[PDB]
């Protein structure tokens, strides 16, 4: 048979609704898990990241924006200026959404 | 300090045992290892540091501590530093420490 | 300190040298002889970067 | 993840209360009626 | 009327130099420097004789804090500028403006925070579950006061020594009206 | 790609 | 990567003196000496991390502090240093500390 | 929170946070902004009464006592103790939650109900050290924190209160 | 009928779809993120309290039929269920079946799932254990 609680109703309900006690469970704490990690970077001079980008492009010729932020570890604001100055984004080609070196320097 | 002497012996032994592979790559003779060991040991004993088995701007004899810091904080006049795995030289005497606490007041 | 900080013009890759040369050229009102370019980058002899620029 | 918001007790509570207060046996008619207290036999 | 003049604890001042600085060079060639780009985008330095802290940015802007007087703040800013000049960067004293004045005092008696919050509800904001002090936003002069049960008053927001004194003089009567027991 | 979130019975 | 600060210690200074003397003698290559220093950093880091248990504390007054490139630098004047027992009085102790978390 | 206060059923910051995941700084800033907006619209276009006050520790005591399962007599005694607790300057500055919890604990030990501070603080999410510390301050004025009618009738006297 | 329902059918109903499992696959984007997780929520036993009412201020107390009738309150009791929250994870090597393993995170508490109206003179009602004198005291007609 079902089990009936003989304790005081208020005591049994103390854990329900807006309760003072804060939950100590760690289940489905995806927000905590991914929010705890956070790292930023400085604007190193363009003259170095530029050669770094050339070697990275030599490694691979079609490289995404998220991967670029991860690998170079630079802010998007600064990264975009040099990336547009040296490379261009192919929007209609099969490798869409991927920044690639402009043909002017690629064809060398 | 017996611990300092033991650690120094370990360091020298590890260095000489590990550099052999690179030395053979360079094609240098075996006796060079003995010469390096001898000269290094003579320098250590010459320093006489410990007993051995053998303005607003920035401008041996000077006491110096070289280590790593785990966490450093301050409260408005006081600095607390937690250091680990370091070596210190004070008044020509060398000591080694796994952990250390620095509690100073910045006047 | 700034003299030490200034980086040698010998960049890792020739494309960087070419890009800097192109920018320096574009920021001039009138054409600049090869002498100005040589004063810019310390490559007096015939350089592959210069050839690529041509 | 908050369990207090994951599980809403009002679902069960309001569903049962509605189905019993009204005769609409959902979320058939006349399943529940006000008890007659006019007399004991009634 | 009160007979007590609140004492200025803190002074926040801002100065400009009009020249670009090299934070790396300043950190390497400065006695007390803290250059942590991951932490902040400026160099933190401190000086002892005025006992003041300055935040120096790469744009030539300096923020001095900790001074206990206007002339002391002026002296500290001048010494900071002289230190940078000795480092070598072209730094010239320019507009020096005190952007904040903080003062403290005590009325020497308990104050009914609930009474103040109820009577003056257009300026006070009392939430004892977060901070144990009532917050009074005086409109003229535009200043913020922190009133505590222990009878201690903290004034912050004044730009000159006159405004803080005026605010204390204007707040003393309403504080005295609500004395416990 | 999948929906990265699915119910298994 | 491992820090090179250990070259400033007594053992590091003696090693540098020996290697440079041999270089002057011409019996060792300079690049080989650089390799020796690189391996010295590794061995010193490992042995100091794994083969020590002593703890010492220093209390005094700071005379100058600084932080740059994840390298703290303190100068404590008129300090007392205790190891495990016996206190040592130091007029001026310079401390240079690198980040505990090795930068890859 | 504003609605709960306006309905005379005011809840606490922690209680609302237990459901809504918002940090204290943002919650307080938004609450102040909303109160200012309500005041501005009440003037230009009532809204607030004695209930709008912040502390209002009396309203919390019945619910905490219900959570602990204490009888209504103990609840009323705790309400009286909390009401008279504001006369002590050493305690009036404390948080209303702490004031109510300490009063409830004092009445619990007055009536010798077998509930320890370790469980009182666990149920009401308050540090046991804080509870006992507040009890220390209130013990020096226990005489003014007990109902004269209760002590005269003799349900319990001042004696049943251990002091450290 | 009501006693049978409350005694057995509630547990039987909850023991049909007790387990709800959501699987987050590898989502291969980089070699540093190749673990696949599985979150499971399971329902165990069910507990039922005595008839209770919570007031506006948040105070809860036992409710009797007379007070319910007078105050227009629903004569009902709360239902509680034990919930187990498990989470498994596995290394999703490409082109192979997974082996889900517990990650030492198995939380386990009673969760309120609503109020069940209680038929009078039932096993879960207050008047089933009341004698004639008790009914007279409680203002109920024997």
């Amino acid at each position: 048979r079902i089990t009936t609680l003989d304790e005081t109703v208020g005591v049994t309900m103390s854990h329900t609704g807006m309760s003072m006690r804060s939950d100590n469970s760690n289940f489905l704490k995806v927000g905590r898990e991914k929010a705890k990690s956070n790292i930023k970077s400085i604007r190193m001079p363009k003259k170095e990241i530029l050669d770094y980008l050339f070697k990275l492009f030599d490694e691979y010729d079609y490289w995404s924006l998220k991967g670029l932020k991860e690998r170079t570890r630079q802010p998007e604001a600064h990264l975009k200026e040099c990336l547009d100055k040296v490379a261009t984004l192919v929007k209609k080609g099969p490798y869409a959404f991927k920044y690639t070196l402009r043909p002017e320097y690629k064809k060398l | 300090n017996a611990e300092a002497s033991r650690v120094y012996e370990i360091i020298v032994e590890s260095v000489v045992n590990e550099v052999r592979e690179d030395f053979e790559n360079a094609g240098i003779d075996e006796q060079t290892l003995q010469d390096l060991k001898n000269i290094w040991q003579k320098k250590l004993t010459e320093t006489k540091v410990t007993t051995f088995s053998w303005d607003y701007l920035i401008s041996p004899d000077e006491n110096l501590m070289l280590c790593l810091y785990d966490k450093v904080t301050r409260t408005k006049a006081r600095w607390k530093c937690s250091l680990k795995d370091g070596v210190v030289t004070i008044n020509r005497n060398d000591y080694t420490f796994q952990k250390a606490q620095v509690e100073a007041e910045w006047v | 300190a700034l003299q030490a900080n200034q980086t040698d013009i010998s960049k890792s890759h020739d494309s960087s040298k070419l890009l800097w040369a192109t920018e320096y050229i574009q920021k001039k009102g009138k054409p600049v002889l090869v002498n100005e370019l040589l004063d810019y980058l310390s490559m007096k002899k015939d350089d592959k970067v210069i050839e690529l620029l041509k | 993840f908050n369990m207090k918001l994951a599980i809403n007790a009002k679902t069960i509570t309001s569903g049962l209360k509605y189905a019993l207060a009204t005769g609409n046996w959902g979320e058939r008619a006349g399943v529940s009626q006000v008890l007659n207290r006019y007399t004991y036999s009634s | 009327t009160s007979g007590i003049v609140p004492t200025l604890q803190n002074i926040v001042a801002t100065v400009t130099l009009g020249c670009r600085l090299d934070l790396k060079t300043v950190a390497l060639h400065a006695r007390n420097a803290e250059y942590n780009p991951k932490r902040f985008a400026a160099v933190i330095m401190r000086i002892r004789e005025p006992k003041t802290t300055a935040l120096i940015f790469a744009s030539g802007k300096m923020v001095v804090t900790g001074a206990k007087s206007e002339d002391d703040s002026k002296l500290a800013s001048r010494k900071y500028a002289r230190i940078i000049q000795k480092i070598g960067f072209a730094a010239k004293f320019t507009d020096f403006k005190i952007q904040n004045i903080v003062g403290s005092c005590d009325v020497k008696f308990p104050i009914r925070l609930e009474g103040l919050a109820f009577s003056h509800g257009t300026f006070s904001s009392y939430e004892p579950e977060l901070f144990p002090g009532l917050i009074y936003r005086m409109v003229k002069p535009k200043i913020v006061l922190l009133i505590f049960v222990s009878g201690k008053i903290v004034l912050t927001g004044a730009k000159q020594r006159e405004e803080i004194y005026q605010a204390f003089e204007a707040i003393y009567p309403v504080l005295s009206e609500f004395r416990k027991m | 790609l999948r929906r990265k979130t699915r119910q298994l019975k | 990567g491992y820090y090179e600060l250990y070259r400033r210690s007594t053992i590091g200074n003696s090693l540098v003196d020996a290697l440079d003397t041999l270089i002057s003698d011409g019996r060792i290559e300079a690049s080989l000496a650089m390799r020796v220093l690189e391996t010295f950093d590794k061995v010193v880091a490992e042995t100091l991390k794994d083969n020590t248990q002593s703890k010492l504390t220093v209390k005094g007054n700071l005379d100058t502090y600084g932080f740059c490139d994840d390298v703290w630098t303190f100068i404590v004047k008129n300090c007392q240093v205790t190891v495990e027992q016996s206190v040592i009085s130091v007029d001026k102790l310079r401390i240079v500390a690198c980040n505990s978390k090795k930068s890859e | 929170l504003i609605g709960c206060r306006r309905a005379e059923v005011a809840r606490t910051f922690k209680e609302i946070q237990s459901l809504i995941h918002v940090k204290t700084k943002e919650f307080g800033k938004t609450l102040n902004i909303m109160k200012n907006i309500l005041r501005g619209k009440s003037e230009d276009g009532k809204i607030d009464t004695d209930n709008m006050s912040g502390a209002q520790n009396l309203t919390y005591i019945p619910r905490f006592c219900s959570h602990l399962g204490l009888p209504m007599q103990v609840t009323t005694s705790a309400e009286y103790t909390a009401k008279k607790c504001k006369e002590i300057k050493e305690i009036a500055g404390k948080s209303p939650i702490t004031i109510a919890v300490v009063s409830i604990y004092l009445n619990i030990l007055l009536f010798q109900i077998p509930i320890t501070a370790a469980k009182v603080g666990q149920t009401l999410q308050v540090t046991e050290g804080t509870i006992k510390s507040g009890y220390k301050i209130l013990y020096e004025h226990r005489d003014k924190l007990v109902d004269p009618q209760l002590i005269a009738n003799g349900v319990v006297s001042l004696d049943n209160l251990p002091g450290v | 009928s009501f006693n049978q329902f409350v005694d057995y059918t509630l547990q039987d109903i909850i023991c049909e779809d007790s387990t709800l499992i959501l699987e987050q696959l590898a989502q291969h984007t980089t070699e540093s993120d190749n673990i696949s997780r599985k979150y499971e929520i399971s329902f165990g036993k069910i507990y039922v309290t005595k008839p209770m009412v919570n007031e506006s201020d948040g105070v809860t107390h036992a409710l009797y039929p007379q007070e319910a009738r007078l105050r227009n309150l629903t004569y009902s009791s709360g239902l509680f269920v034990d919930v187990k929250k498990r989470t498994y994870e596995a290394i999703d090597v490409p082109g192979r079946e997974l082996k889900y393993e517990l990650i030492a995170e198995e939380s386990e508490g009673k969760v309120f799932i609503g109020r069940l109206p209680i038929m009078l003179r039932s096993k879960n009602c207050y008047l089933s254990e009341a004698t004639e004198s008790d009914l007279y005291k409680l203002k109920e007609c024997p």
